Order: C-alpha cells, then structure tokens, then sequence
RNA sequence: CGAAGGGACGGGCGAUGGCCUCCGUUGCCCUCGGCCGAUCGAAAGGGAGUCGGGUUCAGAUCCCCGAAUCCGGAGUGGCGG
RNA sequence: GGGCGAGCCCCGAGGGGCUCUCGCUUCUGGCGCCAAGCGCCCGGCCGCGCGCCGGCCGGGCGCGACCCGCUCCGGGGACAG
C-alpha cells in the first residue's frame, strides 16, 4: 500500500541516540587558567599614558595576550569595582596585548588611579 | 435540496504535453543500492544459468500441508532450553541422596542440529528421518547428504528456510534436523511421514540426479520469442492447413 | 559560444513531471528566431528547428 | 563428520557442480568492493584447518587482487 | 541602488502597485492579458467543432 | 562503480519549564524536500554600513567633541500610527 | 478495456473476427504542481429517540491515475577488452 514515489533511493533516516557515558574521559574539569588576575598584569606610568588619564577619563593597562574585550571590561568591573564605557585594545610590537579602558563620566580617572599606585 | 451547484468537475487530463503527471508508483524504476541490485539479479542468475541436478534438488522442496506434521511431531521431541537445563540439573540434583536414587534411569530423545551430528549417525544407520533446510547460502555443507541418506536407506526431507527449522533448536539458524528415536506412541506417526517422504524423494532419486535446471529466459524475452512463434503460425497455418 | 563557430539556441522545455522550467542548450538551426516554438518528439511535425 | 566430504568436494573444482559455484560467488564479489568483511566464511572447514574458531572476536575479510 | 541595500527600502518603493509589479513592465504585462484570454477564446472554439464531429461523425 | 538529506511546514501522541490558561522545549509517527557535492582558494575580483573639526615628540575615517548610518535581538512585544 | 477512430465481412443497425491508430497537446514569446468529483468507513456536539435519522465540526481509504511480471532503459555482446 506504501508506493515509491522518487525514483531516487535516498538512506533512510535512523535514530541515534546521544552520549551516556559510563566514567568521564577527564576525572576532573580543568580550572580557568585565564581569571581575573592573570588577564590584567600591571599597568603603565607612561607619562604619555599618564597624558590620556585625566584628559581622556581612561586607564591603561598590560593585558594578557588570549583575553577579550567582553573579559577585560568585566575584569576591570571585578577587581575595582568600576563601570566601564567602552574597551580599546591593541597589541604592541613586544609580544603583549594594551588596552585603552574608558571610563563612563560619571567616575573620575584620577580619583582611582590613586587607588591603584599609580600617580 | 441538499446539491450546490458550485462544485464543478475540473478533470486532470494525464496526457502527454497535457496537465502534468500524478504521483503514481515508480517502484520498478528505483535507483537501488549495491546490495539491494545484487541480490535481486542473484536470483536471476540461479533461473538463468544451467544449475547442476546436485544444486537444483534444493528447488524441489516438500509441499505445504505435509510440513506442518513434520513440525507438529518434532514440537514435542525440541531440544531442552536455557535455565531448564539448571532446571534439570537442579532437580536432579537434591535426588542424590534425598529419595534413594542416582539418576540412571533413562534420558529422553531429542533431534540433531549440526552437519557434523547428522552426519556420524546416518552412516551408522541410527537415524530415521532427516530434514534438510534448502536456503543455506553455502550450499556446499549439504549437497552429499541428499545421495548420501539414498544409499543408507534413510529418508530426506528438503524444507523451507533454515528459519523455522533454526525454531525448532532454539537458534537462529539450523541446517539439519534428524530423528534419531521417538516415542513409542509416536512410531506409528512418525511412520505414516516417512513412507510419504521415501516415495518422493528416495524412490524416485534417479528423476532428481538427473534433473537440470535453469534455461528460464526473461519474460521480456520469452515473450518476444513467443511472438515469432505465433507470427511464424500466423504466416503458415492457414496456406496448407 | 567562445571557441565555437556556431550560435547556441536557449530553449525552455517544462518537465512533465514536476513543476519547473527546464532549460537546454540547443545548437540553432539556420532559421531559429526568438519565441518560435520548437517541439521535441516522435510525434512532432517536420520543418526546421 | 560433514567436514570430511566439503573438503573432498572442493577438491574436484573441475568438476561441473563446483564450476557453476565458482562462477556464481566470483561473479558476486566482483560487483562488491575491492576490500569489506564478510560475515561468515565461505569454505568453514578450510577456516578451521588455518586455525578460524566459531567464536566471539574472530573476523574474517575479503580482498581483490589484480592478477597478473 | 546596490542589491543589498534593498533591505532597508520600503515595500512600494521596491515595485509598482500592480499586478506582476515590479518585475515585469507595463507594455508586456498587460500584452500578455491580451493573450491569455485569445487562446482560452480560441480552445473554447476548437472544442466547438471537436464537439460537432463527435456529434456528426 | 555511492543507502551521499540529520534539514523544514502542518498535524497526532507524551512530558517538563515560567503565573503547566497560554507560550516554549525535546523524542517518535505521518508529510515535504534534490540540486551537484566535503573543504581551500583574491588585504587590486563581489561584498550592508562614518564623516567634519580638534588633539600627540612620535597614532588617529581608530583618541575627544559633534553629527549620522548598517546588521542582529526582543518573550511579556517598548510606545504610537 | 475505451472511443472520434480507416473500414471490410456476418448483421438483428444492439453488436462479434481482421490490419493499424491513441491512453485524448501545432496558430499566437500567457497559465498549469502541492487533486476536483465519486464511493465506502471513523470520531466529537445538538435535537428526534426506533437509530447506518438530520444539522455542525474534524479525519482515513480506493477509483480518479487498468492488471501481472525477472533484469532501470536502450545499444553491442562470446567478439571488444
């Protein structure tokens, strides 16, 4: 009663069935090697560097060379407690990764680079 | 009333260059797979070519009804199941000492399965009547065993498919099926089955070992064949006749 | 056609089986105009094209 | 037992019985790859002889080489 | 304008209000109104007399 | 010389999720289905959408100021028409 | 099977055997698919209540689209190779 309507024989389609492992491959899942301290090394005294912080309300910092512009503003958030406007990267011709974190108006560069170390 | 006259007909004229084609059946125009295309011209080829009367006496098989007493009477002589050995062992197994006995007493008969078993206790003339399965796909395990049961006067039953005699084991497969003993109240129905089985397949062997088979063309062919006969009749059946 | 010394006919056939336009590539013989219809068969007349 | 006549048989390969089965399985497996398993041996007592058992883990394949 | 540019446009200034607007011009589209209704004229004639030599012969 | 699709609309069965009313999720079944084959291949080919001013010792259609524009999302649709 | 079919013979002008012709497209640069109709069954609601009764809502099957077969169709083929 079931006719064949296409000349072409095409493979049926099978159920497969998805993975029930019986012991995980790795014992355990490894830790982020890639946290909030070591995506941010140090930051810089550049007195150009110092120029863009109480005219461009920004910071500057070494960061890490496998990061994110989504980690790096999320990092900044977790360690100062600090909003962020937007973030701006580059990478310098020494092997690491800069980054240009501005701030929204609402808090003052110089008023938590104190707090940092750095002046 | 009940009609509306704004249901009109508007037919589908299957024509050629006319409204466009149905989704009919097209089951004989199929691209089949490898092993779907093999197979299916396997069994050509058994009608094409001239099979041996050794390989074409499988093709002869035991009739319908007769099978199923042939299976009614091996139904109680299956051979014993999985977890009924233990249950044999086992009841067997208090009788050690719980009732005076040792078990000697007596096992009962039960068939053969294997070429190898079948074989031993046909030329040693133990055995009544074999059964043959016919689709066994080397055919070379059996083809002895037809002119070998011949000579040692034991009867040989071919059947079909090695499935429903792979049943009565509890297998998939079984090539050979022999009844070694039966019954006492079972030897005169075994008996009525194995002059019925003598007449058709040892009686007559010689009909068999000389009986070619194949030489089938197709139908495409045999039919164009047989239209040259009928036009060879139409040309000169009327002329002189 | 490049590298060829004769033009090509586009001729749109419908397949008569499902609904599409089959296009060929048809060599066109002296007399092939645009729109002419050509038919494609056993049982088709005989003129050019 | 069956094993002593399937070796005997295969020995009269000129024979027209065997003829016909050579014809037919060396047509069947020219239409198949030049490499796949098969699932059961074709000749089991020579299987045997070479030391295939009827177990679990025994597999057996079948390979085409060009003659010549 | 650029092809996908034509996402941002709105729909009247894609095609013209009219059927088989947009892709098929004025001169052609109603030309072929004019002949589509001819050949349904014409096989309605032609199954006039098919239907007379069935009647007849 | 190939069983080369793992996709999709609608319906049926069952379930969980959030105020199991509703919507959403996945498994099976019915149904539809091609497109010429994995993939790579142009910083001068195609390719949606940023410009003006200012600013550095050395970067600026990229930084600041001011004006826009493109793509994707939105369940309760955020509002109006 | 089926008929506009070319007709012949027998012929009761209903019709049977014989050769061949179609599964019904040539005037135009238009459209054509995801079935209409028929028949037989199934479920839910309402009123008659004797319910294969009637009305509404929602489905299945077959004909439509004849049946059976063993190579997908052809072209070679015991030669090619």
């Amino acid at each position: 009663k079931k006719i064949r309507t296409s000349p072409t024989f095409r493979r049926p389609k099978t159920l497969r069935l998805r993975r029930q492992p019986k012991y995980p491959r790795k014992s355990a899942p490894r830790r982020n090697k890639l946290d909030h301290y070591a995506i941010i090394k140090f930051p810089l005294t550049t007195e150009s560097a110092m120029k863009k912080i109480e005219d461009n309300n920004t910071l500057v910092f070494i960061v890490d060379v496998k990061a994110n512009k989504h980690q790096i503003k999320q990092a900044v958030k977790k360690l100062y407690d600090i909003d962020v406007a937007k973030v701006n990267t580059l990478i310098r011709p020494d092997g690491e990764k800069k980054a240009y974190v501005r701030l929204a108006p609402d808090y003052d560069a110089l008023d938590v680079a104190n707090k940092i170390g750095i002046i | 009333k009940v009609v509306n006259p704004l249901f009109e007909k508007r037919p589908k004229n299957f024509g050629i260059g006319q409204d466009i084609q149905p989704k009919r059946d097209l089951t004989r125009f199929v691209k089949w797979p490898r092993y779907i295309r093999l197979q299916r011209q396997r069994a050509i080829l058994y009608k094409r070519l001239k099979v041996p009367p050794a390989i074409n006496q499988f093709t002869q098989v035991l009739d319908r009804q007769t099978a199923t007493q042939l299976l009614k009477l091996a139904h109680k002589y299956r051979p014993e199941t999985k977890q009924e050995k233990k249950q044999r062992l086992l009841a067997r197994a208090e009788k050690k000492a719980a009732g005076k006995g040792d078990v000697p007493t007596k096992r009962p008969p039960v068939l053969r399965a294997g070429v190898n078993t079948v074989t031993t206790l046909v030329e040693n003339k133990k055995a009544q009547l074999v059964v043959i399965a016919h689709d066994v796909d080397p055919i070379e395990l059996v083809v002895f065993l037809p002119a070998l049961c011949r000579k040692m006067g034991v009867p040989y039953c071919i059947l079909k498919g090695k499935a429903r005699l792979g049943r009565l084991v509890h297998r998939k497969t079984c090539t050979t099926v022999a009844f070694t003993q039966v019954n006492s109240e079972d030897k005169g129905a075994l008996a009525k089955l194995v002059e019925a089985i003598r007449t058709n397949y040892n009686d007559r062997y010689d009909e068999i070992r000389r009986h070619w088979g194949g030489n089938v063309l197709g139908p495409k062919s045999v039919a164009r064949i047989a239209k040259l006969e009928k036009a060879k009749a139409k040309e000169l059946a009327t002329k002189l006749g | 056609d490049p590298g060829r010394g004769a033009p090509l006919a586009k001729v749109v056939f419908r397949d008569p089986y499902r609904f599409k336009k089959r296009t060929e590539l048809f060599i066109a013989a002296e007399g092939i105009h645009t729109g002419q219809f050509v038919y494609c068969g056993k049982k088709a007349q005989l003129n050019i094209g | 037992g069956a094993y002593k006549y399937i070796q005997e048989l295969w020995r009269k390969k000129q024979s027209d019985v065997m003829r016909f089965l050579l014809r037919v399985r060396c047509w069947q497996y020219r239409q198949l790859s030049a490499l796949h398993r098969a699932p059961r041996p074709t000749r089991p007592d020579k299987a045997r002889r070479l030391g295939y058992k009827a177990k679990q883990g025994y597999v057996i394949y079948r390979i085409r080489v060009r003659r010549g | 304008v650029r092809p996908k540019v034509l996402m941002r446009l709105s729909k009247t200034k894609k095609h013209v209000s009219r059927a088989y607007g947009g892709s098929m011009c004025a001169k052609c589209v109603r030309d072929r109104i004019k002949r589509a209704f001819l050949i349904e004229e014409q096989k309605i004639v032609v199954k006039v007399l098919k239907a007379q030599a069935q009647s007849q012969k």
